[PDB]
RNA sequence: CGAUGUCGGCUCAUCACAUCCUGGGGCUGAAGUAGGUCCCAAGGGUAUGGCUGUUCGCCAUUUAAAGUGGUACGCGAGCUGGGUUUAGAACGUCGUGAGACAGUUCGGUCCCUAUCUGCCGUGGGCGCUGGAGAACUGAGGGGGGCUGCUCCUAGUACGAGAGGACCGGAGUGGACGCAUCACUGGUGUUCGGGUUGUCAUGCCAAUGGCACUGCCCGGUAGCUAAAUGCGGAAGAGAUAAGUGCUGAAAGCAUCUAAGCACGAAACUUGCCCCGAGAUGAGUUCUCCCUGACCCUUUAAGGGUCCUGAAGGAACGUUGAAGACGACGACGUUGAUAGGCCGGGUGUGUAAGCGCAGCGAUGCGUUGAGCUAACCGGUACUAAUGAACCGUGAGGCUUAACCU
RNA sequence: AAUUCCUUGUCGGGUAAGUUCCGACCUGCACGAAUGGCGUAAUGAUGGCCAGGCUGUCUCCACCCGAGACUCAGUGAAAU
RNA sequence: ACACAGGUGGUCAGGUAGAGAAUACCAAGGCGCUUGAGAGAACUCGGGUGAAGGAACUAGGCAAAAUGGUGCCGUAACUUC
RNA sequence: AGGACCGAACCGACUAAUGUUGAAAAAUUAGCGGAUGACUUGUGGCUGGGGGUGAAAGGCCAAUCAAACCGGGAGAUAGCU
């Protein structure tokens, strides 16, 4: 499955 | 066990009338007006009789100047004096909340007859 | 002074002449007797030693047996002491009666909660539940948090959490006493009292003023 | 057994209608209230001809609670509805000059002798 | 949920050391037939406390 | 917590209950013997003897009431006309249990239960 | 930066005192009531809502008061995803433009079965120096510690009036904790009844299956609060701030330097629970065991035969005890469980028959039938006689006794 | 104001109390007429607010019915 | 990648109730789904009911609850009628 | 008569729970939208990588798309770990 996403902090 | 019952039974009275459900029933009671012990009366049909023996009691409700005023009685209990059955009658299901939503001519009951 | 063994029977009610109902639960008490008195010299403490009832002739073990043969006396079910009030002084074998408790004005009532086996935290320390919605997930009676973070990084000794519950020694204080029949053996204390019908109790007068 | 947020019926002639317990007087973190317990409440509703007017806000005595009132003996005086007569803020005492339905015994109090003045029954 | 380090095998047998069997060792002779069996059990013959049944 | 409670839920819905003992039940009359796990034959117990003090006394509105469970005529029949009579005097006892070992396919508490007399 | 999840809310807290309330005082521009300010004191307690994602804040109304902070601005291997903080889009503004804006608006997957430490519980093993059954002593540790209102004193002290006490006593609530089912109620898919559609029992009649327990109306035991009993203390010990007595240094003065007396919800006890693995393993009561020969490195040595006791365990029936263990009770000289008999309780007029009616239905039989988990009795059944574990007098040294 | 920084603009309505909502004022940081302005019946798994009914969403959880968790037997992993 | 709660076009259309191929119970016919036996703790999942209050919960009436059929009476602002 | 209404098949996937090393590399359950049409679907062709197609999300083009996959230049380069 593993996703995207993002890490905007 | 037994040594309940015996403590129960004697503390219990021997002139309780019988009573069907459904019944309009009169229940004096006895209560302090901040000074002389009057009695009041307080007619009304029974809707929910509970036998548990020392422990029995019935409710009984009374519509009055309105909504109705329900009221539980313990049959051994000093406070309540003469319980006079006012009117026979009879209806089926010795239970009878569904008399609370009813009201007016909704109320009625057929006299026993026998 | 001293308490005395009683078994409780069942909550009940006495009636009153003006009509109010107060709540009683019946407890009979068959005799005590003293067992042994034990003493500052033989035993370093002034006490005694007593038991009630009537266990099996069969099944009490000799190495009992011949405790209650030193009494010269039949076997009790069990084995219970009490302290002395100093200015007491009992002889071995004594019948201590019921009708004690006829001055004793008030009481209070040891005995063992019910089992409620092993529970959660809400019905042990009564934890209000969590959401039931509103996106909750796996979590509702759970304790939830039980800790800081890097700062102690350990649960603290005594926390409140879930476990076993009942099944223990308790004593309500300063439970008031109506009835003391004698003739039936019969006490009858205001209220409820702790314990499961038909277990083993030990009534004992109030520290309390 | 009144708590916050809930609708009551008005108990006399005090033009008022329908009420509601914003708050229970009487002790810190208190939840329910009854019997003759002391709660100020809202006016939701009135008739235009009566001394209060919607919106209002002011102490009332609940006399009435469908969980009834409990007596010595262990019986109970359980009603159909909620009702609650209208005190005065500012120092006890019905604006009512009368106030309907069956009181309960627990009223008498010295300070709602008033109420219990009227009402034939109980 | 998982272990920073691998337990010794000393460690995994403390912890099996309650996993040990222990035999009833509660067999008794039959009465009749003499064959011994589990107590408050019938015998595979079917004879129980020496009287007879089940017969098969 | 239980407490006080009988019976037990035999990781089975109540519904399936009234139809496993039910068909159990007459099973046990048909053969006057049956094996089953001890724990079921426990709850078995308070099954068919008191269809059996139902038998006890034959009159129309018993036969239905009996009617009403097992729901096989052939078993009903065993009863009163058999099985009634044969008990007489005696009350209660009307079964026994003999646990016999336990079972080979997953460990199961075996358990026999059979009537007092068996004459077939 | 070969990853330390980032505001608030929910839940759960713990510590500090620069103390919000309660307590003890000083001073007052402190009459009293009620305040100002400062010292001692952390035992306990220390709001619900409306608005906003908000902490905060304002407002409405309480309260004896609605403390200030630390704890990764506590707490996402506990929860929430509204905020912020991706990928869609639009408005305002900026740029020729793609785009951008701690500008705004709408929408937007929150993973992990506990290895160790820690904690809440519950056991196995061993030791405590012969073994075993109970009663324990309490070193130590935890829990509990809140307070209004009203009355008496007293409409007295005080004060012009108005108002209105200090000390002490009595009663009754709010919040909290514990226990309980007797009442008042809830649950009660294992109890009874009503009724819908359909199937089945050959059919009439009567029942059962399924449809969320078909939909419900009730309702035993049990559990449980919303229901009802109790709990905070009094007393004592030593103190903090404080009030002093005597009294020099310093002819006086001074609570202190010698000495002496008072003094708080804090401290030590009292109150409740755990508790001798308290290895510093303690006491007391009671019970059981009083046989014959070799080997070896010759001793707290290794074995054989004869013996197997108290008691325990295992098994079975089990329990208002229980996740599993454990714990309580019962096991044929016997009420532990089931059944059974009687009773109670719930349901409220069974089935069948007869009568009345064209009929659906009603009446009589009849408060009848059916009754789970209740209560009192009953050995009908199931708990078999045994065997198992555990032994055969229990170290050395010293002292006190055996009159 | 999907646009307003100041800002929770001010006033009025709704509520016991309304940084949201409705109406209006215009002091429009930085609206505007086919990069369309304004209005609009009907339509909408659209945004915001109010109310009736309804309710365990909550005050506060309580009990019961099933599936796991637990024990026994058979098979037998995982990240690290 | 599996003896996998997924995906796969057309045709055949019984009885009763019902508007119906909805849905419930059944015929023909096919199945009880390849681990079970127990115990009746928390906690979790799928449900039932709950006294008093009825949105006081919450970012937000989220989720549950509730409304529900046919015949008839009757039905506003507004409108492109 | 209708890109008309309610509502199954069929199609679509708005909310919420469960699931998150699942039964399933996006499902199930309880509700939902469309359901005579700008409908859905069977069968067989057409558009081939800076290109295709797109009621426009820079989505999709065999579970991968701000430039698919396979092989080759290629042991590309890397002042970096
Ligand atoms: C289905 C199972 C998946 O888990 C999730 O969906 C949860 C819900 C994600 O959080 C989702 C949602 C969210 C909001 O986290 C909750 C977001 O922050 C991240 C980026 O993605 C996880 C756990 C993320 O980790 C997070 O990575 C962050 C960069 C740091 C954070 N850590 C420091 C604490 C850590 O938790 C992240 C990146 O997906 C993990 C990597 C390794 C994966 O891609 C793995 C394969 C995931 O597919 C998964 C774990 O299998």
């Amino acid at each position: 499955a593993v996703f995207q996403m993002r890490n905007v902090d | 066990s037994n040594i309940i019952k015996q403590l129960e039974q004697e503390q219990m009275k021997q002139d309780v009338p019988s009573f069907r459900p459904g019944d309009t029933v009169e229940v004096k009671v006895w209560v302090v007006e901040g000074s002389k012990k009057r009695l009041q009366a307080f007619e009304g049909v029974v809707i929910a009789i509970r036998n548990r023996g020392l422990h029995s009691a019935f409710t009984v409700r009374k519509i009055s100047n309105g909504e109705g005023v329900e009221r539980v009685f313990q049959t051994h209990s000093p406070v309540v004096d003469s319980i006079s059955v006012k009117r026979r009658g009879a209806v089926r299901k010795a239970k009878l909340y569904y008399l609370r939503e009813r009201t007016g001519k909704a109320a009625r009951i057929k006299e026993r007859l026998n | 002074m001293i308490g005395l063994v009683g078994k409780k029977v069942g909550m009940t009610r006495i009636f009153t002449e003006d009509g109010v109902s107060i709540p009683v639960t019946v407890i009979e008490v068959e005799a005590n007797r003293v067992t042994q008195v034990k003493d500052l010299a033989n035993d370093g403490y002034r006490a005694i030693q007593v038991t009630t009832g009537a266990k099996k002739a069969n099944r009490v073990t000799k190495p009992e047996a011949g405790h209650f043969a030193k009494a010269g006396v039949e076997a009790g079910r069990g084995l219970w002491e009490f302290r002395l009030a100093e200015g007491e002084e009992f002889t071995v074998g004594q019948s201590i009666s019921v009708e004690l408790f006829a001055d004793v004005k008030k009481v209070d009532v040891t005995g063992t909660s019910k089992g409620k086996g092993f529970a959660g935290t809400v019905k042990r320390w009564n934890f209000r539940t969590q959401d039931a919605t509103h996106g909750n997930s796996l979590s509702h009676r759970v304790p939830g948090s039980i800790g800081q973070n890097q700062t102690p990084g350990k649960v603290f000794k005594g926390k409140k959490m879930a476990g076993q519950m009942g099944n223990e020694r308790v004593t309500v204080q300063s439970l008031d006493v109506v009835r003391v029949d004698a003739e039936r053996n019969l006490l009858l204390v205001k209220g409820a009292v702790p314990g499961a019908t038909g277990s083993d109790l030990i009534v004992k007068p109030a520290v309390k003023a | 057994m009144i708590q916050e947020q809930t609708m009551l019926n008005v108990a006399d002639n005090s033009g008022a209608r329908r009420v509601m317990c914003i708050k229970v007087l009487g002790g810190s973190h208190r939840r329910y209230a009854g019997v003759g317990d002391i709660i100020k409440i809202t006016i939701k509703e009135a008739i235009p001809r009566g001394k209060v007017k919607k919106g209002d806000v002011l102490k009332a005595v609940v006399v009435r609670t469908k969980k009834g009132v409990r007596r010595p003996d262990g019986s109970v005086i359980r009603f159909d509805g909620n009702a609650c007569v209208l005190l005065n803020n500012n120092s006890e005492q019905p604006i009512g000059t009368r106030i309907f339905g069956p009181v309960t015994r627990e009223l008498r109090s010295e300070k709602f002798m008033k109420i219990i003045s009227l009402a034939p029954e109980v | 949920a998982v272990q920073q380090n691998k337990p010794t095998r000393s460690k995994r047998g403390m912890r099996r050391s309650h996993d040990a069997l222990t035999a009833v060792t509660s067999l008794s002779v039959d009465k009749t037939s003499g064959e011994k069996h589990l107590r408050h059990h019938i015998t595979a013959d079917g004879y129980y406390r020496g009287r007879k049944v089940i017969a098969k | 917590m239980r407490h006080r409670k009988s019976g037990r839920q035999l990781n089975r819905n109540s519904s399936h209950r009234q139809a496993m003992f039910r068909n159990m039940a007459g099973s046990l009359v048909r053969h006057e013997i049956i094996k089953t796990t001890l724990p079921k034959a426990k709850e078995l117990r308070r099954v068919v003897e008191p269809l059996i003090t139902l038998a006890k006394t034959d009159s129309v509105a018993n036969r239905r009431l009996a009617f009403a469970r097992t729901r096989d005529n052939e078993i009903v029949a065993k009863l009163f006309n058999e099985l009634g009579p044969r008990f007489a005097s005696r009350a209660g006892g009307y079964t026994r249990i003999l646990k016999c070992g336990f079972r080979a396919g997953d460990n199961a508490p075996m358990a026999y239960i059979e009537l007092v007399d068996r004459s077939e």
